[PDB]
C-alpha cells in the first residue's frame, strides 16, 4: 500500500492523498491515472498471487473543481465497482462499469489502438467522423446499426476495421467497450 | 396519550447535522422540539406546557409497508450487515430483541428500506456582483422521500397537550422543519392519529429498555442508568436562531446526550436542557427520554 | 410481418436478405439492381416518409394511404421495367409489407416499414 | 401570526435553463427531482431573483426586502416572510406531455464564434420545454399585519418584473421567459383576510 | 428602473436556416433540420442568434480593438448593450432579446394554399479534385414566413438611453442588410425587421421618442 | 465598416434549368423539375448555384493549385471575396450573395403573352450499341424572363475594395461567358447580367468609382 505503490506510479503525473491502509486516494490526470490504476491492478494480483483482488473507482473532472466533491463522487463510482461481485471498476460515467481486463484488454488494446492508427492513417478521418459514429452508437434502435453500416459503407476506412467496428456494434457489451474506446480517443486528441 | 405523527415531505429537506452540504434522513427529538417552540413562540402559545408535558420521539423512516424503528444496541454473538442495519420494522424488531435475526435477514431488511434519496443542490450567491464582485458557489444537502415513504413520530402527553402539539403541527406543515426552509425545502404534511400498533410496542415489559429519542439523564440519574448500558453518545451542538436572542447569531452551548436506540438496564426520566450562555432568552434542548420496554 | 418459410421480417432479416441475393462475379444484388433504382424506390418511400412524418397522429390519414396504394402502382411499374426491381420487390416483400401496412393503418408500422426499407438499402451499400 | 398561502403555476414561454461530463453529451443539465426526474425550479432562483428585482426596482440595503427575504445582519436580524417551494412540474403538462409523445426537456444547441480566431465552439444545453408548466408555492409569513399590503405590492411590483424579465440560464439570450397564474391566494393558518390580496 | 418593450416582426426575405440538434437522420432525409419549436414543431429563431449576430455587427461597426481575445473587450457601448463578464467589472445586459416564433399570421397564410412552413433545399458542392457533387439537403424557413420577436430593454442610466437605442438601430439597419443564421453567404438568412411597437412595459420612463 | 449593395437583373438567354429534387410526376409526366420560390411557385435562382459558379469560375481563372483538394485552398483573393474556413485562417466572406427572384416586370411581361414561365423540354439519350431512344422531360425557365439578384459587399479592407470589384466583374464577365444551373454544356442557363444600382448602404465609404 505504501511502499511499493510509490514505484508502481513511478513516470506519472499523480498525486498521492494517502493510502491509508486497505482505501486508497490518489489524484491525477485523466490519462495516468487510469493507466496507472490498471498498472496498480496487475501488480497487485502478482503481489497477492491471484487469492485478493480490489475494486476502484474513477473519474474525470476539471482542475478547478473542489477537491472534496471529487472524493465525494469518486467514492460512489468505486461503491458502484464494490457492489458488483468482487473485481470490478467504475471508470467515468457510473453507466461505464468494466472488469479490470475488460478496460485494460477489450477497450484500450482491442478498440482504441487500431482507432487511434486509423485517424492518423486516413486523410478524410476526422474527429467529424467519430462523433458522427458516437451518436449512431448510444442509440438502442436497431436502425442505427444499418446507419452504421451506412456510414461506414463510403467513410473509406479499411476493411479490416470496418467489419471490426460493424461487428463490435452488433453486440450489447461490445457496443459498451466500443462507445469507451471512441470516448478515450476523443478526450485523448482534444487540442 | 401516545399518537403517531406522520409527515409526507412534498420538497425536499436538508435536515443538517454537521455542515451544509450534508443531509441527514431524519431529525432527532431536540430539533422537532425546537421548531414545536419556536412556533408555538410565533403563534403566541405558551411554552411552558409544551416544556413540561410533552414526551416526543425521534422522527424515523417509514414505508406504505413498514414502520422502521431504531437498531437497538444490544450484544451480537456478518457483522457488517448489522452495522449496515440501521433501521427494523417494528414487527422484525422483537424478533432483533429475541435474537433470532440472522445476518441474511438482517441485510435483507437493511435493503428493505426505501425511505428515499439523498441529493445534493449546487446553488450560488450573487450578492456580491452587484457591488463589483464575483458570486460564490455553495451546496445544500437535500433528501427526497419516495411518495409512498415518510417520517414519524410518537408522541406522549396531556388531552390538552396533545391539542396544542396538534396546532403547533398544523402551522409547522407551512413553517417547515430543517435547513434552509424559507429558501425552498422543508415544506411537509402531517397527519396525527392514535396507532394501536405502537401502543401494543409501548405497553411491554422487558429485562431491557430502549430510548426512541435522544436523551441524557441529570447526575443523579446518570450515577444509576450508567451502569450496565450500551449506548451511543452523540453531540449535539448549533448555532442559536432567534431574532431576540442577541444583535449577532450566537452558537449554542454544546450537548451530549444518549441516541435513540440506545440501551440502559437501568431506565432514567429525561431533563429539559439549557445551553444558552449570556443570551436575552434561554435556548432549550429536549433531552427527555421515550422508553420501550424489550426481552434479550 | 412474416414470409414464406415462416421467417421474421426485421432489420436481422433485412441484413440477412441482402446478404443471401449477394452474389460475387463485381458484387451483384438481386440480379443486377443498382443503387440508382434503389435510391428512386426509396425517394418514393421518402416522399411518403415526409408526409406521415409531419404528421403527429398515429393512425394513417386517407392521403398516405392512397400514397402508399401509388407506392404499390410504381413497386409493379419498376418491376415491369426493370427484371432486377422485380426480383428485389419479390425477394424482400416490399409490396406485400405496403399491403400490411395498410392493414394495420397505423404510424408505428409505416415507420416500421421505413426503416426496413432504409436498412435494405443501408445494407445494399455496406454489401456492396 | 398568519401564513397566507400563494398557489399558481409557472408557464415557460421560452425554454427555462435553471442549471445545477461525458463527451458529446448535453453538458449543462437542468434541475431535476432526484427521484421522479420530472424538472424542477428551485424555490431558491425563484426568491432570488425576485429579491434581485426588487433591489433593482427599489434602489440589499432596504429594509422592505430585507424583511421580506430575511436578514442576518448584526442587529437587524429579521426571519423571511416569503417561503418559496421549489416549483413542481404540473400534472396537467405532464400529461399533456405524455400525450404526442414529446419530451419534457428539450436540449438546445448553442455556438460562440471568437472575436480573434472566428472559431464556433459548441455548447448543448438542457431546457425545460415551451409550453410547460410548474405549480408554485409560496408561503408569506404575515410578521406584522401593517405591513401586508406593501409587502404584497412589492410581491407583485417583483412578479410583474419577472413577467418581463427571465428565470435562471440566459435569459439575456431568450432563456427563461415564463408567465406566473396563481391558481388561488388563501390564509393557511390564522383569522388573516387575503381575499382583497391578489399576487398580480 | 424601467423596461422598454420592442415587440415586432422579423420577416425572411429568403429561406432562413438555424441549425437544430439531437435529431438522428433517415437515409434519404434532411441533413440539416433547423430548430423548432418542439411543443408546435414550429421553426423559430433563438433569440441568442439574433443577438449575437446583432452584437457582432455592431461590435465590428464600431470597431474591434486589436487582437481581441474576447467578446468582454468590445467597446464600452457594446458590453454596456449586450453585457459583460469581465472579473471585476461584471456589466448588466441591457438588451434581453427573446426567442421569435412562428406568427400565426404566417401560420394562417401558410395554412391557405397548402404550403409547407419549411422548405428542403437540394444542394451539392463539386469537389476541385474529382469533381463529383455530394448532396445535401438544407432545411430552411420559407420565404412568406414572419416572426414574432420581443425584446427588452433596461433602462439604468437615463443619460445612455437614446444613444443605446441608436446603437440599437444601427445594428438592425446592419442586420437588414446582414443575414441571419447560417449559410447566409449563399443567400440564405435574409431578414427585414418591422417594428410594430415600441412600449414602455416597466417604470414611468418615456419611450416615444423611440 | 461598410456595406454595399449591387442589385441588378439576370436575363435568362437560354433556358435555365437549376434542378430540385423532392417531387413525384405521374407516369410519363416531367421527370426533372426546376427549383422554385414555395410562396410564390415561381422558379428561382439560389444564391448558392450563383456564389458558386461565380466562385469556380474565378478560381479557375486565377489558376488551381497542382493537386488541389478544397475550396479553402483556391486563390487568397477567393478565399478573401467568397469566405474561407481554414485551420486558423478563417476568413469572411464578403460575398454574400442571395436568391435571385423572378422579376414582377418578367412575370407581368410573360402573363401578357399568356406564356407559362417553366418549359417542358423533351429531350433523348440514344444508347450506342442498341440505338434505343430513352426519354426524359427536363423542366426549364423560358428564354426572356429576368431574375432581380441582390449582393452584399462588406468593406472590411479599404484597401482592397478596388481589386474585390475588379475580381467581382472578372467573375460575373466569366459567368456571363458561362452557363448557370444544369444542362448548361448542352445549351441550358446562358444568362446575362444588367447592373442597376452599386451604392454604399452602410458607412461612409465611396461607391462612386465602383
Amino acid at each position: 500500500f505504501k511502499f511499493e505503490l510509490s514505484n508502481i506510479l513511478k513516470g506519472a503525473r499523480i498525486s498521492v492523498i494517502y493510502s491509508g491502509g486497505d482505501d486508497l486516494f490518489l489524484i491525477g490526470a485523466w490519462d495516468d491515472v487510469i493507466s496507472k490504476a490498471l498498472v496498480l491492478r496487475k501488480a497487485f494480483t502478482r503481489f497477492s498471487a491471484g487469492k485478493l483482488t480490489f475494486s476502484a473507482g474513477i473519474g474525470m473532472y476539471p482542475v478547478k473543481y473542489p477537491i472534496s466533491k471529487m472524493a465525494s463522487e469518486t467514492g460512489v463510482l468505486e461503491d458502484l465497482a464494490k457492489r458488483g461481485e468482487k473485481n470490478q471498476v467504475a471508470l467515468w460515467n457510473d453507466s461505464k462499469v468494466f472488469g479490470w481486463s475488460q478496460l485494460e484488454e477489450q477497450i484500450l488494446k482491442e478498440k482504441m489502438i487500431p482507432l487511434q492508427e486509423a485517424l492518423t492513417n486516413s486523410q478524410e478521418h476526422g474527429k467529424s467522423f467519430l462523433y458522427k459514429m458516437l451518436e449512431l452508437l448510444r442509440n438502442e434502435d436497431q436502425i442505427n446499426i444499418a446507419r452504421l453500416a451506412y456510414l461506414l459503407a463510403r467513410s473509406s476506412l479499411s476493411e479490416e476495421l470496418t467489419q471490426s467496428i460493424f461487428a463490435w456494434s452488433q453486440n450489447k457489451q461490445q457496443k459498451v467497450e466500443l462507445i469507451t474506446a471512441i470516448e478515450y480517443l476523443v478526450y485523448q486528441i482534444r487540442e | 396519550v401516545v399518537k403517531l405523527v406522520k409527515l409526507t415531505f412534498k420538497s425536499p429537506v436538508h435536515f443538517g447535522m454537521k455542515r451544509l452540504s450534508d443531509s441527514n434522513h431524519t431529525i432527532a427529538a431536540d430539533t422537532l422540539f425546537s421548531a414545536l417552540i419556536i412556533e408555538a413562540l410565533q403563534q403566541q402559545l405558551e411554552l411552558s406546557h409544551l416544556l413540561n408535558n410533552l414526551v416526543i420521539t425521534d422522527l424515523f423512516p417509514y414505508n406504505k409497508t413498514s414502520y422502521f424503528l431504531p437498531k437497538p444496541l444490544i450484544r451480537i454473538e456478518g457483522y457488517k450487515a448489522f452495522k449496515k442495519l440501521t433501521y427494523i420494522p417494528v414487527e422484525n424488531y422483537s424478533e432483533y430483541l429475541r435474537g433470532e435475526i440472522d445476518s441474511l435477514e438482517a441485510s435483507k431488511i437493511a435493503e428493505s428500506l426505501n425511505l428515499g434519496k439523498a441529493s445534493l443542490s449546487t446553488k450560488v450567491s450573487l450578492q456580491a456582483v452587484d457591488h463589483n464582485g464575483e458570486s460564490e458557489p455553495y451546496s445544500v444537502g437535500n433528501f427526497t422521500f419516495y411518495p409512498e415513504s415518510g417520517l414519524y413520530f410518537l408522541a406522549k402527553g396531556n388531552a390538552d397537550t396533545i391539542g396544542q402539539l396538534e396546532i403547533l403541527m398544523h402551522a409547522l406543515q407551512y413553517s417547515g422543519i430543517g435547513g434552509k426552509r424559507s429558501a425552498g425545502y422543508g415544506q411537509f404534511r402531517c397527519t396525527i392519529e392514535d396507532s394501536g400498533k405502537f401502543d401494543s410496542l409501548l405497553s411491554q415489559t422487558g429485562n431491557i429498555a430502549i430510548l426512541l429519542s435522544s436523551a441524557m439523564a441529570s447526575d443523579e440519574e446518570l450515577v444509576d442508568c450508567l451502569e450496565d448500558a450500551r449506548y451511543l453518545l452523540k453531540k449535539r451542538t448549533g448555532f442559536v436562531q432567534s431574532k431576540t436572542y442577541a444583535d449577532q447569531l450566537v452558537k449554542k452551548k454544546d450537548f451530549y446526550a444518549f441516541s435513540a436506540g440506545s440501551t440502559f438496564y437501568q431506565k432514567f426520566n429525561g431533563k429539559i436542557f439549557d445551553v444558552s450562555d449570556n443570551g436575552r432568552h434561554s435556548v432549550y434542548r429536549y433531552a427527555k427520554a421515550f422508553w420501550l420496554e424489550g426481552k434479550i | 410481418a412474416k414470409t414464406k418459410t415462416g421467417e421474421m421480417i426485421d432489420l436481422n432479416f433485412a441484413r440477412k436478405v441482402v446478404e443471401e441475393n449477394k452474389r460475387v462475379k463485381e458484387i451483384v444484388l438481386f440480379n443486377g439492381l443498382t443503387t440508382s433504382k434503389l435510391r428512386n424506390l426509396l425517394e418514393l418511400i421518402n416522399h411518403v416518409y415526409t408526409k406521415v412524418y409531419n404528421s403527429d397522429d398515429t393512425t394513417l390519414s386517407e392521403d398516405v394511404r392512397d400514397e402508399l396504394e401509388y407506392l404499390k402502382v410504381k413497386f409493379a411499374y419498376e418491376s415491369g421495367r426493370e427484371p432486377a426491381v422485380r426480383t428485389f420487390i419479390e425477394k424482400t416483400y416490399v409490396d406485400k409489407l405496403v399491403d400490411v401496412v395498410l392493414k394495420k393503418n397505423t404510424k408505428k408500422i409505416f415507420l416500421d416499414y421505413c426503416k426496413y426499407f432504409e436498412a435494405l438499402v443501408a445494407y445494399a451499400k455496406f454489401y456492396r | 401570526y398568519s401564513k397566507i398561502r400563494i398557489v399558481g403555476k409557472i408557464d415557460v414561454l421560452t425554454g427555462l435553463h435553471i442549471g445545477g461530463s461525458m463527451i458529446g453529451a448535453i453538458a449543462s443539465p437542468v434541475v431535476r427531482d432526484p427521484y421522479s426526474r420530472l424538472p424542477i425550479i428551485p424555490g431558491s432562483s425563484i426568491k432570488g431573483k425576485m429579491r434581485s428585482l426588487l433591489a433593482k426596482h427599489i434602489g440589499q440595503d432596504a429594509p422592505e426586502i430585507l424583511r421580506l427575504f430575511g436578514s442576518s445582519q448584526k442587529g437587524a436580524i429579521q426571519s423571511s416572510r416569503l417561503q418559496i417551494s421549489d416549483a413542481f412540474f404540473s400534472k396537467a403538462s405532464q400529461e399533456e406531455f405524455d400525450k404526442k409523445d414529446l419530451a419534457y426537456t428539450e436540449t438546445k444547441f448553442e455556438n460562440t464564434i471568437s472575436r480573434l480566431t472566428a472559431v464556433a465552439n459548441p455548447r448543448q444545453i438542457e431546457r425545460v420545454t415551451r409550453g410547460a408548466s410548474f405549480d408554485f408555492h409560496i408561503i408569506y409569513n404575515v410578521e406584522n399585519i401593517n405591513e401586508v399590503m406593501a409587502d404584497f405590492e412589492n410581491i407583485k411590483t417583483a412578479i410583474h418584473l419577472l413577467e418581463n424579465d427571465y428565470l435562471g440560464g440566459g435569459g439575456t439570450r431568450g432563456n427563461g421567459r415564463i408567465r406566473f397564474v396563481i391558481d388561488s391566494i388563501d390564509t393557511v393558518v390564522g383569522d388573516f383576510d387575503s381575499s382583497n390580496l391578489s399576487i398580480k
